[PDB]
This record gives structure tokens, C-alpha cells and sequence, in this order.
């Protein structure tokens, strides 16, 4: 009938999930310490009152930005390349692509951090978009992430050195269009055999939706605190809800795996690298 | 590129 955690295990063990999409959000980085924007409590947060953020989702529209950029690009600041390290549940999904079983990895952070693991841009869709570039909001000059770094670290609005509109890093904006990359899903959802969902509350569109796009087949496992979304109203046969801290939840999947030990060697050498 | 960057609520 339903299947368990052990069950999905076996069938990866059994080589019979040979193509597994994977789709994550912010539940996947708070291990690595990065606070919530929205939560009170952090150096972030109560940098971000200094302002007149009416709510904080503003500091991703773009009315908002407009109006005052200084709230977004505090938050840029703060999870710009280098502040943050990858945690586990990273590390699992490096190991997954190491093993040969990544189909894709579609993710709604922008932290950065599925590529700071070392999984391969090729094997990535960053469906919210990427601090790696940035486009000059009046021109539409592109511009490498990095040459706009001075700014953002001096807690300077980035402009443009050609007409001095203000240079936006290619984060999504709500009521912006997902990246060209985004549209992979369409020849990637119906090609997986297995996907895995993690740390998400799939409370965004239309990234939420790809839950669906799956075949009818294929098992939907679910590691997450709350069970949520398309599964908690759509629910399918062979669908799998491990509920719980999502890196509990990881740990448990990586030792039915038989990766345990792979697996912490593989996070001392890479957190060692950085 | 599924629509646009919505909150479904
Ligand atoms: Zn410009």
C-alpha cells in the first residue's frame, strides 16, 4: 500500500529510481545559520527596521525597491558569497549528483549555496534567481556579481557606470518571470522517476506547482517539517511524507542509503575547503 | 516562465 522512508531507499538501493528531481527551499539553509528575514530576533531582522518596510515581503517587490533599495540590499549583503557555508542537507544532494542520480536541482533560495556544494550549474535551476549576476534596472547592462561586491559591502546602493540607473543583482522579483533556465521542467518532470522535496513550504508560484508535473507513477517523498502544499490536497498513491526537522530527516534517509560514512567524509573535505 | 513569481497567498 503506502510506502515508507525504507521503502523509496530501496528502490534507489534497487536501481530502480535511476532519475531523481529534486526540488528545495529556505527549510534546506536555516541549518547553515542564515536567519529568517521575517523572523524577529536576528542582527538582520533589526538591521531591517532601521527602515520603512510596510512588510517584509516588500524587500522583494519591486514597487518597493524602487522606492527604497537600501532594505533588499541589506539583505544582499547578508547573503552574499562567503557568509554562509552549505550544511548537510547540501552535501546530500552533492552526494546524490555524485552518485549519478541528479536529474535536476530546482531550487527557490538565493543564497547560493547548491553551488557553493559543488553541484554543477548544468544540474541547477535557481528558479528565484542568483546573486552571481545583475542587470542595471534602466539600461539593462549585465554585469558580474562580483563588481557590484564593493558596493554592497560598503552599504552603498549599487549604480550603473554607463546611465547611473540602480543595478539590481538577478534576483525574482514577485510579478517577475521565472529565469529561461525555469523552463527546463517541462522535458525534466516527465523524464524523473523519483522526487524529493525539501525544507519547503511551496507557498510560491508557479515553482509550487511543478509537484504536480511528475507522472502519476512516481513516488513524491516529502522531508519537512509540515506536510504541505500540492500534496496535502493533491495527494497521489505513492506519495511519502517524512515530517520533521528536514536534516533529521536527511540523516535518516542517508543512513537507509548506506551513504553515512560517504557522507561525513565528503562534508569535512568540502566545509574544509571554504 | 510558468507564470509569474506569485504568492499563492
Ligand atoms: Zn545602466
Amino acid at each position: 500500500g503506502k510506502l515508507s522512508l525504507q521503502d523509496v531507499a530501496e528502490l534507489i538501493r534497487a536501481r530502480a529510481c535511476q532519475r531523481v528531481v529534486v526540488m528545495v527551499g529556505a527549510g534546506i539553509s536555516t541549518p547553515s545559520g542564515i536567519p529568517d528575514f521575517r523572523s524577529p530576533g536576528s542582527g538582520l531582522y533589526s538591521n531591517l527596521q532601521q527602515y520603512d518596510l510596510p512588510y517584509p515581503e516588500a524587500i522583494f517587490e519591486l514597487p518597493f525597491f524602487f522606492h527604497n533599495p537600501k532594505p533588499f540590499f541589506t539583505l544582499a549583503k547578508e547573503l552574499y558569497p562567503g557568509n554562509y557555508k552549505p550544511n548537510v542537507t547540501h552535501y546530500f544532494l552533492r552526494l546524490l549528483h555524485d552518485k549519478g542520480l541528479l536529474l535536476r536541482l530546482y531550487t527557490q533560495n538565493i543564497d547560493g549555496l547548491e553551488r557553493v556544494s559543488g553541484i554543477p550549474a548544468s544540474k541547477l535551476v535557481e528558479a528565484h534567481g542568483t546573486f552571481a549576476s545583475a542587470t542595471c534596472t534602466v539600461c539593462q547592462r549585465p554585469f558580474p556579481g562580483e563588481d557590484i561586491r564593493a558596493d554592497v559591502m560598503a552599504d552603498r546602493v549599487p549604480r550603473c557606470p554607463v546611465c547611473t540607473g540602480v543595478v539590481k543583482p538577478d534576483i525574482v522579483f514577485f510579478g517577475e518571470p521565472l529565469p529561461q533556465r525555469f523552463l527546463l521542467h517541462v522535458v525534466d518532470f516527465p523524464m524523473a522517476d523519483l522526487l524529493l522535496i525539501l525544507g519547503t513550504s511551496l507557498e510560491v508560484e508557479p515553482f509550487a506547482s511543478l509537484t504536480e508535473a511528475v507522472r502519476s507513477s512516481v513516488p513524491r517523498l516529502l522531508i519537512n517539517r509540515d506536510l504541505v502544499g500540492p500534496l496535502a490536497w493533491h495527494p497521489r498513491s505513492r506519495d511519502v511524507a517524512q515530517l520533521g526537522d528536514v536534516v533529521h530527516g536527511v540523516e535518516s534517509l542517508v543512513e537507509l542509503l548506506g551513504w553515512t560514512e560517504e557522507m561525513r567524509d565528503l562534508v569535512q573535505r568540502e566545509t574544509g575547503k571554504l | 516562465s510558468y507564470g509569474r513569481k506569485k504568492r499563492r497567498q
